[PDB]
RNA sequence: CGCUCAUAGCGACGCUGCUUUUUGAUCCUUCGAUGUCGGCUCUUCUUAUCAUUGUGAAGCAGAAUUCACAAAGUGUUGGAUUGUUCACCCACUAACAAGGAACGUGAGCUGGGUUUAGACCGUCGUGAGACAGGUUAGUUUUACCCUACUGUUGUCAGUUUGCGUAAUAGUAGCAUGAUUUAGUACGAGAGGAACUGUCAUGCCGGAUCACUGGUCUGUAGGUUUAUUUGACAAAAUAGUGACCUGCCGCUACCAUCCGUUGGAUAAUGGCUGAACGCCUCUAAGUCAGAAUCCAUUCUAGAAAC
RNA sequence: CUAUGACUCUCUUAAGGUAGCCAAAUGCCUCGUCAUCUAAUUAGUGACGCGCAUGAAUGGAUCAAUGAGAUUCCCACUGUC
């Protein structure tokens, strides 16, 4: 199991969504909603329900 | 030799071409392998061969019918790992019949392309 | 002229008739062929369909791309609790086909088995089916005629079915009619498959003797039912351009001016779903323990490497249904039918022999996250000690 | 404006046409594919039969005959199977529906056959394929005209890259050795093939042969000699320039 | 010594298989065994391990590990290091690194005394790949790179590049990393070298299609 | 002709046929009206077989190719130009075979063309006007009937119901690539296989909703626009105001699973063996054998039980 | 220089296509030929003109601005596919 990026939520095997970036960074999304949040570009401690919160 | 990627690349889809050879991009034409199914497009997945023209590059190689590597695509496919995968944008590399790259690959090579093609792996920086 | 470009046709005419099914549950209507080789054993269970979760496992194909590697795999989890046996019934072979010949019962017929007799239960004050028969059991004039019944059977006549039924009352549904299906006995001389009927009678046979573990099963089962449903979506047509007049999802040419009627092969809009379906080589991963009804939570989906005390059943249940508290077990693939619906499970017509056969399934992970949404969590417990 | 059935249309054929252009008109008739020039060599081909219709045409692609308010006034006649003559010998072959076909592969196999004639590379003198020449032939930008003959045609493209690249315009010789038993099935195949000098065999030793061949045509014969025989047979070269070929510019 | 040998005909068997100083690594090759004639090479020492990383047959051009430390990317499974770790009797740290921006065997040329670097490898890198291989590192391009891994196959006592690297590159890496080089290319059809050879202090697998008079030249600076 | 060699493959000079997928010929039906090109769509039939299966011949060493047979079970593509049929290219491909069905298919569509009325130009005509020449714009009506088909109820000629049998009808899996074989057989070399096994894919089929994506009247939650309720709060109206996230559900090679084995045959290769003291696969008998046929499994379950 | 056809005559019917322009909405052959746009173009545009059958208020050539006019192409953008 690994570990979300945006939020810092655990992946179970299954329920990600894996994005890598043209700068070689990869992330591992856990649902559209944190992908979602990321391609708006606010930061994960602007919100209040992730873990970097 | 792998797998089924979700194929999201048709015919007539300009890709970026990744490679230090004097492209900058490739306009997938037909991909070698696809056979059949009337009115179906031909689609191309990651670690396809396609036949390609470049829309826009070197003048001295600008009007031929070359081939090309898928290494990257944003079309999401599982692997059979059960882990997702999509890339940022489209993207392809200029090869021989045979599937020799003879220049540098750059960007991320999905490991779904790095497998069928060995030269591929060996241009290649990051391989995700 | 002639068809201008050649495309492959638009669905199977093997499955043509594309009617509601007239078996609400799944027809066995062919059994594994006998060999008197064997032993006796049941060869089909009836299960209910809970619900689907997927599961971790390392493939062990030598020679693959996946091998000693994790894939996630999803599979159904088939709820299957014992069945009673209740009767048997002989076949003798004719000419015109077997034929059902004498139909022994049991003499504690269940309330539940009693309930498919009835159409309005509820109506009936005294529901006197089966009940001039229990009391051939109580006199000896009458138990006689049980027996001569019952070599009639173990001599004159060749295929022995027990006729089966569950209990849906164990697991709430909503229904106390019990499904009653005949299975065939597959061993050996016809005075073993009789013993074997009789000495089941008013005893449940349990879903791990019947079907082994790591083994290709079918399921016979009535999909999911759609309704009037269009011909695209129902055969695959290709939709008409945007620009026309009548309506875009049709068939455009229904046939020549030379037959000059409708050939039976067109494609037409009509009934999606509720057809009956078998599904064959769908390889059983993990046979499920049953639950007690005065114990402890046995830990149903807990697997090696995991060692978390948990269920089958996901957070919040299996999403329309209840709980996994039978006896189930879980195969890879989908099946047809929705959940709560009844399945008819089988043993497959030929003994597999082949990759998937030999297979051996060592689960690793059994996700149980809430499907009611997208739970980021296995274990109820898990949820409290991450957000407390 | 909803006839059940259109009207009429094109008359497309297949039918070869000569042109005449007498007194201010355009005449044509319409003839057989090939049996035109059966006509304009002095053969005989029937003058009923050289034809596919017997009266005179304005315009063939139109199917428009002409009248004799224009035919007494153009040719000083009005029969019509004596116009048909004076059409067919003092007119010129027009050309049908494959006109495009008939002068475009035409002229793409007049590439394919006047150029590749006897031309060897430079560095030691080797023959090659056709389509090296078809790249440079283009390359050396040349129009093809037919009027001039086939062989001075022959003789023009190879002075143009005589004045550009460094290639041999003549016969070479070569020296085959081939052992006595097992080449003279190979000997009597390129005896009435080619033409041979210093026929020197032996009984203990190898068959000396020299030859008098064009530049090209040693690539066939460096492969038949082994694939007929099914050993080794040995390639040396005795010339490289012999008249007589196109050297007496013909 | 200098010996032919392709990888299911597709003759880069400098990729699927790592000769290092210390154990062997080899692709997975679902097919013919072909650890199984590399083994009848190197029974003596050097054991093979038979292991896949990254789910990708590629372990030699993707793991780029010296005699004392084994690297692998963050796309590598925990049961496959589970097995390099076992595989092998302790000698070495294998490190797996944090790195993202590349697969790790394109990007360095590793030594028992020296290596190379691709120039962006983000000092992280350079700190840990200093703590686990104990290796002076340069983040140096050939004429003909800048991804300096996988165009030149690094050894002891011998180096290549290609003949389309200037002489100022040969000389200066003949200086700084102190090891001797030729600019001979293996497998005549292509143009990199580490796809076609990789090299011990007592043999070399090479590509199948490699012309002998090269594989002359080419074992006359790995042998000796 | 094919080095020699008529018939491996062809085959002039002649002759004998078939086909109705060309165009003629004719005018038998239809002028109180059969909507006429092409394309899209969809089904079925044909074999005059392109590929696939089994075989036999070759000037079949291997590879590649060519001829024929049993074979129509299963495939037979994406595109630029053109209204096009046809044509001609580019590219994939196992192969991109030829065809019918009222030149299949306009109450199925489109209307590009043809083909009314407007108009332009060229040539012809004094002129009105002609063109079977080019260009441009130009209404495509009706099913609710009967049948046919697709589904759905319903009557069953001791009552109600249960569990079944399976007559008859349909029928589904076809095909490829890599690799082991093996740089091996074959070959002087160049090149370079085959059977089996393994792994994947293409197309089709049947399901499915654990994942991923789409959808969002769950008007679920939030942001926010204009107005209205005096302000806050909360509401509404703007036909669901718009946007963001999104359950359930439905869904997609955009995701997932699954898609068998026996008998008899054809082609042909044969055995025993006559006719015809010998020979002979054939005459009496007989053997293996095809993607075939029939069952198996699958779909329906009958004025059948 | 027999290609070009000045020149030279006759002929119907008075004269013999000047400057321009074009496979043009005008060109049969025709999908003309050369280049160009394309991977591939019966399309588009630029050139060539013995032009079936262009051409000077039957108006020729050009042409900014404008066009619910006709055609072709590149970018954007989309369920057109």
């Amino acid at each position: 199991t690994s570990l979300c990026n945006y939020s810092e939520f655990k992946i179970y095997p299954a329920r990600g969504m894996k994005f890598v970036r043209g700068d070689s960074k990869v992330f591992h999304f856990i649902n559209t909603k944190v992908e979602s949040l990321f391609f708006r570009k606010i930061n994960p401690r602007d919100i209040r329900w992730s873990m970097v919160y | 030799s792998n797998y089924r990627v979700s194929l999201g690349l048709p015919v007539g889809a300009v890709m970026n071409s990744a490679d230090n050879s004097g492209a900058k991009n490739l306009y997938v034409i037909a991909v070698k392998g696809i056979k059949g199914r009337l009115n179906r497009l031909p689609s191309a997945g990651v670690g396809d061969m396609v036949m390609a023209t470049v829309k826009k590059g070197k003048p001295e190689l600008r009007k031929k019918v070359c081939t090309g590597l898928v290494v990257r695509q944003r079309k999401h496919w599982k692997r059979k790992d059960g882990v997702y995968i999509y890339f940022e944008d489209n993207a392809g590399v200029m090869c021989n019949p045979k599937g020799e790259v003879k220049g540098n690959i750059l960007g991320p090579v999905a490991k779904e392309c790095s497998d069928l093609w060995p030269k591929v792996a060996t241009n290649a920086g990051t391989i995700v | 002229s002639h068809r201008k470009f050649e495309a492959p046709r638009h669905g199977n005419l093997g499955f043509r008739p594309r009617k509601r099914a007239a078996r609400h549950q799944g027809k066995v209507k062919s059994f594994p062929k006998d060999d008197r080789t064997q032993k006796v054993h049941l060869t089909a269970f009836m299960g209910y369909k809970a619900g689907m979760t997927h599961v971790v496992r390392d493939l062990e194909k030598p020679g693959s791309k996946m091998h000693k590697k994790e894939i996630v795999e999803a599979v159904t989890i088939i709820e299957c609790p014992p069945m009673y046996i209740v009767g048997l019934v002989g076949y003798v072979e004719t000419a015109q086909g077997l034929k059902t010949y004498k139909t022994v019962w049991a003499q504690h017929l269940s309330d539940n088995f009693r309930r498919r007799l009835y159409k309005n239960w509820y109506k009936s004050k005294s529901k006197k089916a089966f009940t001039k028969y229990v009391k051939q059991y109580e006199t000896e004039e009458g138990k006689k005629s049980i027996e001569a019944s019952l070599q009639a059977i173990k001599k004159r006549c060749s295929v022995v079915r027990v006729i089966a039924h569950t209990q849906v009352h164990k697991l709430k549904l909503t229904q106390k009619k019990a499904h009653v299906l005949e299975i065939q006995v597959n061993g050996g001389s016809i005075v073993e498959k009789v013993n074997f009927a009789v000495a089941n009678f008013e005893k449940t046979v349990n879903v791990t003797g019947v079907f082994a573990e790591n083994e290709l099963i079918d399921v016979i089962g009535v999909t999911k039912g759609k309704g009037f449903n269009g011909v695209i979506k129902r055969w695959g047509v290709r939709k008409l351009p945007r620009k026309t007049h009548k309506g875009l999802r049709k068939v455009a040419c229904i046939g020549a001016w030379h037959p000059s009627r409708v050939s039976t092969t067109v494609p037409r809009a009509g009934q999606l779903g509720y057809h009956h379906r078998v599904e064959r080589n769908k390889k059983i991963y993990r046979i499920g323990q049953a639950q007690p009804e005065d114990g402890k939570q046995i830990s149903t989906g807990k697997t090696e490497f995991d060692l978390t005390e948990k269920t089958i059943n996901p957070m919040g249940g299996f999403a329309h249904y209840g709980m996994v508290k039978h006896e189930f077990l879980m195969l890879k693939g989908c099946v047809a039918g929705p959940r709560k619906r009844a399945l008819t499970l089988r043993k497959s017509i030929t003994t597999q022999t082949g990759r998937a056969a030999l297979e051996k399934i060592t689960l690793k992970f059994i996700d149980t996250s809430s499907k009611f949404g997208h739970g980021l969590h296995q274990t109820a417990e898990d949820k409290t000690k991450y957000f407390g | 404006m909803s006839i059940f059935t259109p009207t009429n249309q094109i008359r497309l054929t297949n039918v070869a046409v000569v042109r005449m252009k007498r007194a201010g008109k355009r005449f044509e008739i319409a003839c057989y594919k090939n049996k035109v020039v059966g006509w304009r060599s002095g053969v005989e081909k029937d003058l009923d039969e050289v034809l596919q219709t017997h009266s005179v045409f304005v315009n063939v692609s139109k199917g428009q005959v002409a009248k004799k308010e224009d035919l007494i006034s153009a040719f000083g006649t009005d029969d019509q199977t004596e116009i048909c003559k004076q059409i067919l010998t003092k007119g010129e072959v027009q050309v049908s529906d494959k006109e495009r076909h008939t002068q475009l592969e035409q002229m793409f196999r007049d590439i394919a056959t006047i150029v590749a004639d006897k031309c060897v590379n430079p560095e030691t003198k080797r023959p090659y394929t056709v389509i090296l020449i078809e790249r440079a032939m283009k390359d050396i930008h040349y129009s093809v005209k037919t009027n001039k003959s086939t062989k001075q045609q022959a003789l023009e493209v190879i002075k143009q890259l005589k004045e550009k690249m460094k290639i041999e315009r003549a016969h070479m010789r070569l020296r085959f050795i081939l052992p006595v038993n097992e080449g003279k099935k190979l000997k009597e195949k390129l005896k009435p093939l080619i033409k041979v000098i210093e026929s020197e065999d032996y009984g203990q030793q190898l068959e000396i042969v020299c030859l008098i061949d064009p530049g090209c045509f040693r690539e066939i014969d460096e492969l038949i000699k082994k694939e007929t025989k099914g050993k080794g047979s040995l390639e040396v070269l005795n010339l490289k320039d012999v008249e007589e070929g196109d050297e007496k510019f013909e | 010594m200098a010996t032919r040998l392709q990888y299911e005909n597709s003759c880069d068997v400098g990729v699927f298989l790592k000769l290092t100083n210390k154990y062997c690594l080899v692709g997975q090759c679902g097919s013919k065994q072909f650890l199984h004639t590399v083994e009848n090479r190197l029974a003596d020492h050097i054991p093979v391990v038979e292991t896949s990383i990254a789910g990708t047959r590629i372990v030699g051009r993707l793991s780029a590990g010296n005699k004392n430390g084994l690297l692998l990317p963050n796309t590598c499974t925990d049961q496959e290091l589970q097995q390099i770790r076992n595989s092998l009797p302790d000698d070495v740290v294998v490190q797996r690194i944090e790195e993202k921006f590349s697969a790790l065997g394109n990007c360095i040329a590793t030594n028992d005394y020296v290596a190379l670097v691709h120039p962006d490898i983000d000092r992280e890198t350079e700190e840990i790949i200093a703590d686990v291989l104990g290796v002076e590192v340069f983040r140096q391009t050939v004429s003909g790179n800048v991804l300096v891994g996988t165009y030149c196959a690094l050894t002891n006592q011998g180096a290549l590049v290609h003949p389309m690297t200037s002489i100022a590159d040969q000389d200066e890496l003949s200086s700084l990393l102190q090891v001797p080089l030729v600019a001979g290319t293996v497998n005549r059809g292509n143009e990199c070298v580490a796809a076609g050879c990789v090299v011990n202090d007592w043999t070399a697998i090479v590509g199948a299609d490699t012309t002998a008079t090269e594989i002359s030249v080419i074992e006359s600076i790995f042998a000796l």
